[PDB]
């Protein structure tokens, strides 16, 4: 993808992550746990569904029969009719191929971007209390128990409250 | 604390602008390939013409007697349909077929021709109704007796209604010049038809043709649309299969050609000869000649749209 | 110090690939709906045919006398236009109409037919010029006196010019066989026309037709294009409305059909029956049959293109 | 948008910002002031205008009348003509819908990206003298008067000159 | 340590959605403009009709004797091709041309007509084979001696094969009624042709036409497709150029019209009148009427696709 | 581009960089040297080639002659045939113009993004041992000889090993 997260500096996905598209996997003294972030996941689902809803639109234009399967119409007008229909077919096959290719590129790229926003949001949540390891993890330079991890996930982490210790550990 | 995304053990491959066969977590098909092999006609007044040919509903060979004044939203032609009983063919037949498919059905009205000095009860063993008969909406005009002269005559009809009138007449081509005289008397025979926007002349052409239904003689059916308040006038001297009633179009409909059964329990709007395409998908790979409200036909049998992120398992 | 972006109290909603009705700061329309109800003809030599039917400029019924040699870049047909005075119709009329719309006008030249042994001054009360007259570019050939024989005759014309020649002739269908003999003598009558790339025969068909302009007789106008250095030869025995002049196409033009006035103060390039579409927009929702240099017709009445960022007010 | 600025971690726009598309709102001891950045704004306007200029291109292809509104042409050839025109119409309606939808996605995304470049440029201007608050603001850890703010805006801020104090305040 | 990207001194300008004439490091053309001025026919059985007109292969004027049973995958018509020797023209000629271009060639078979009481060896100085001759696949039926009566006769042919039969016959229009009687006897002459799906009548039209190959008389060639197990029956009294053999389509082929040489050393699949378009590019600006497997024609002469990053030199 | 690297905060490209699309130019006590990064370059080439491979696809649909260059077909049916073909032409010219314009935008944007990933990857490699100068350079706050530079390029730089000195120099 264009944002070099998914299939990028995060080397792979989590097959045990069955409760969301993106999430946090933390480790502290009580061990490790994994939970999904609802807000980021729902944005992607909402954008992809809008894409789907465009494509499942019913088109209310009627076309009627203009040649004949039981009694073939006159040859010349028939060749013009077949030539036109094949020309139109050439056009719609192109449009279908291109549409899906483009839409797939954007869908993949769209999922990649939303991950990066989650990562960067959290990085700015942690401020000066952590450093990025380059694989999607934040090494936390202070003791962070399960309530502390939970506080980053639901955006109640106050960086100042732990500021003295995290800094106290980085130098 | 670490950020991540989901993946699954078996994903689905799709194509993008930069790569073919990229694996994503889930995808969905955009091209419809599933056909339901019936004419889904729920909610729609349907007329299955069966052995009645569509053009026959105007002239009324025996196989079409039940269809002389049909009414429909959906018209189904079948391969066994025949427009004729006495062998013959329509001029500009497909144009007339296309007119009748969108008509919504037909309403017949007497055109009011009366005759004197001729027979009007021409019959044939090819149009049998418990005996020799003819097209129910036409009259085979003959001389009163064998070899008697058919008088040059003119018969006119005024469309007193508010929509165009479909007028059909026929030209009889006898099996030989000798047979043509026995029906209408000798010499060149001519039928002229004129309106406010139409003019064309016809002379019969007796001659041997291959036997179709036992006959080597044939009938040419011709037609025109007569505008409201306009008049059609026929000037003829024989070999003329005269119209008895005019036809008027009821409203609107659509016509299909199928070889599959009617199903009043599925509802559909896109038909082809093999059944009904029921789909919310924007494309179909089933039949490029499908008619109705249809997904656009494409040559690809499958175009997978990614509906999830890239799958990167370990 | 803080970074930010603008927003306004009332934005405009647009559609995207992922969402319908997303609010942006400003947007602009891509589909033209505004029609100017006149034929904007500024800068263009315009011919408004009015009561002259376009095909009439070749034959010259009275309503077209001012248009026998017209010159134009833009040709306007009107609903009251008539191609005829003596009732009749052209064969392949629309092809000829389409040829004349792109012609740029016509230049007439005598084809040089001289006659002996017949009358050449056939006239009718349907083409009146202070008295009985006829099509100005044709000659109604008759026998010298009532019931006299029309001699079989052959008249030829060589296109000595550098562009194709438009040749038109007519077939006269009298009101009855008795009336046809009074004009041309009895018996079958035949007109053969041949060139280097054309061959077709015609026989008149007398008979009753509804009275149009008081007459139940009619004229069939036929035409062909004669290549440079090629010859057209007419062999006929009566019922022949002969051409007096050939027509040559001037250059290039375009033809429209309108029911609205001419305006030499607006300039346009896209016309329909209701006026002119003046637009830099790529799409229009006004008339799918517009002609000229036009925005592409689309079924949507509106497609808003975002021209500013997403609006996120507080 | 794809860049999670606009309608993203910056919660909303400024209705009082009438002089540009993007800008700075600073606060120091003399109070707060707001001015627009010309360079970032003009880039977006220039890209959107190019989009507009493509769409207002005049196409010099002539189509002439091929059926008849006063004297309907023969029925069969008329049905072929109407069938073709309706087919072409189906194609151009699709192209118009898709073009505008795609162009609108890219226009929105384009404005989002230019904001992020302005934000990141400034962040790198401030170097180690400030920290991001996660809402688009830079908390400046040194006294920054109106000339100092103006110096960031016109890219004359020398981070070294204030380096000792901003650092002197972050620990 | 510093990050950077490459650039070059002279790049290539391309267009994007937001900007025209943006410079990128390298780009490649998407529109093919390069034509190879020959018909690349390597690997394909080719028939260059040359002076033989395509329709002539069915009737067999002298210039087509080598093509009476041709077999081909690619058919090339030339401007000097002629369908005729005795002047005349086919009815619905282009439909027949289009049928023969995709036929793969033709296989002739005697239709088995035998005659009594007439001459069958009509010849003309326009179809010369060391002397006066005629179309090799037809027979010019005449009365036994000058002014003798041509008997009304009926000749039938059954398609005993498994594919449709191409049947061609001709109508002879003599130079005058006097010349027509010398060949076939006086009076109206009529030829009726009928099958299971066909009926049409023909009467000859004698008259003066311009001299083409020295003759003012002409032949109308008519045709129909006869289905397997169906019968065609001809009823005629003169002026009938009868078929001797029926034609059957061999398989599949494609037809082009060219004014350039054949090259069995280049291989191609997209042809136009000026040669062959050999390209992997998706678009071409060479000929909008190219045929075969072609890049899509576009009006742009050039559309450059960026294949490298933006070039920002210093 | 959308990522404001190329033609962005990196002011220009390197005409002496003949061995790759992206690369590193370092300076230390032994002088300066320039080498290309293979991994980033090959990704862009691979994506652009896929774009090219789509466009050079052969389409196996045959169209046959339906009018006539030597003997013009009848005028009316000829006008319908010419009208249809010109309509189809209008469609394919639009599709060609739009396709190339869109593809070019994405190609340019694609190259811009890959540069940003290389830059950000390296930034996270260097961790707390360097600061970005805002022009694509990392000022390294420790002595970094040719083996050290080479170690960043092939992703063997251990930030901890030099951690004490780089920090020792930033305060
Ligand atoms: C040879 O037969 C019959 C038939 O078809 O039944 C006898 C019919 O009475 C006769 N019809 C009339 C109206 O006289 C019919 C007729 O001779 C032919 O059908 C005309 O070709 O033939
Ligand atoms: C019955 O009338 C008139 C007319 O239309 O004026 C008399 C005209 O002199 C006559 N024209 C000629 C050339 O003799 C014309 C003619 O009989 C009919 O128009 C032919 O059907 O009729
Ligand atoms: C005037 O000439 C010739 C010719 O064309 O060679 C003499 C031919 O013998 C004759 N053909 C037959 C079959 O009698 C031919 C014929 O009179 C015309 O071609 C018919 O118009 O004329
Ligand atoms: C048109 O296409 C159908 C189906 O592809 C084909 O069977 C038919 O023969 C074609 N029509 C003519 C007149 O060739
Ligand atoms: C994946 O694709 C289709 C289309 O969106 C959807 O109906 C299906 O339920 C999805 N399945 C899973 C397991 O996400
Ligand atoms: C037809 O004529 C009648 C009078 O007989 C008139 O009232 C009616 O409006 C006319 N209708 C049309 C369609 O011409
Ligand atoms: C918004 O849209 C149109 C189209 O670009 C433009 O002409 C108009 O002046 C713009 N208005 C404002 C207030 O930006
Ligand atoms: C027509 O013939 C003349 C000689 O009479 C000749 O000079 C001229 O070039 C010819 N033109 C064409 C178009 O055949
Ligand atoms: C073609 O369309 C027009 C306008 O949509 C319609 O009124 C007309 O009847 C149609 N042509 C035919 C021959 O039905
Ligand atoms: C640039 O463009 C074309 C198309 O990709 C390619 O064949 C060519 O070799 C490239 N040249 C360079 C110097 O990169
Ligand atoms: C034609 O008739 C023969 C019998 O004479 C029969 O065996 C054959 O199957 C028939 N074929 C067709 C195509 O009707
Ligand atoms: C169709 O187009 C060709 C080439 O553009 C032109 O020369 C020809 O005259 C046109 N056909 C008709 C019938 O006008």
């Amino acid at each position: 993808g264009l944002f070099g997260a998914i299939a990028g500096f995060i080397e792979n996905g989590w097959e045990g992550l069955i409760d969301g598209w993106y999430g946090f996997r933390h480790q502290n003294a009580q061990g490790e746990g994994t939970a999904a972030d609802y807000k980021s996941t729902q944005s992607a689902i909402d954008q992809i569904t809008g894409k789907l809803n465009r494509l499942i639109e019913k088109t209310n234009q009627q076309f009627e029969l203009i040649d004949n399967e039981f009694n073939e119409v006159e040859k010349q007008i028939g060749n013009v009719i077949n030539w036109t229909r094949d020309s139109i077919t050439e056009v719609w096959s192109y449009n279908a191929e291109l549409l899906v290719a483009m839409e797939n590129q954007h869908t993949i790229d769209l999922a990649d971007s939303e991950m990066d926003k989650l990562y960067e949001r959290v990085k700015r949540q942690l401020r000066e209390n952590a450093e990025e390891d380059g694989t999607g993890c934040f090494e936390i330079f202070h003791k962070c128990d399960d309530d502390c991890m939970a506080s980053i996930r639901n955006n109640t982490y106050d960086h100042s409250k732990y500021r003295e210790e995290a800094m106290q550990n980085r130098i | 604390i670490c950020l991540g995304h989901h993946a699954v053990s078996n994903g689905t491959k799709v194509n993008t602008l930069t790569e073919r066969g990229v694996e994503v977590v889930n995808a969905t098909e955009t091209v419809e390939r599933t056909n339901i092999p019936r004419i889904c006609s729920k909610g729609k007044r349907t007329v299955d013409l069966g052995q009645c040919g569509l053009l026959g509903t105007i002239t009324g060979p025996p196989q079409c007697d039940q269809f002389l004044e049909f009414s429909a939203d959906l018209i189904i032609e079948r391969r066994e349909g025949s427009d004729v009983c006495y062998p013959g063919k329509f001029v500009n037949e497909e144009a007339l077929r296309q007119i009748l498919r969108e008509s919504g059905g037909i309403d017949k009205e007497a055109m009011g021709f009366t005759y004197s000095g001729i027979r009007t009860n021409g019959a044939t063993s090819a149009c049998r109704r418990s005996g020799s008969s003819f097209y129910a909406e036409m009259k085979w005009l003959l001389s009163n007796t064998d070899n008697a002269a058919f008088p040059q005559m003119t018969k006119s009809y005024k469309n007193t209604r508010k929509s165009p009138a479909l007028i059909v007449w026929g030209i009889h081509h006898s099996k030989s010049t000798a047979e043509q005289t026995t029906l209408y008397g000798s010499g060149n025979k001519l039928v002229t038809v004129g309106s406010s926007n139409y003019q064309q002349s016809f002379v019969p052409s007796p001659g041997a043709r291959p036997q179709v239904n036992g006959l080597s003689s044939r009938i040419d059916f011709h037609w025109l649309m007569l505008n409201p308040n306009d008049t059609v006038t026929f000037s003829f001297n024989g070999a003329f299969i005269a119209p008895d009633r005019a036809s008027f179009l009821r409203g609107k409909s659509m016509g299909i050609q199928s070889g599959v059964q009617v199903d009043a329990n599925c509802e559909g709007d896109c038909y082809h000869s093999g059944g009904t395409i029921i789909s919310n998908l924007p494309f179909q790979n089933i039949d490029s000649r499908a008619v109705g409200k249809c997904p656009r036909y494409v040559k690809q049998r499958s175009l997978l749209l990614a509906t999830g992120m890239k799958n990167v398992p370990e």
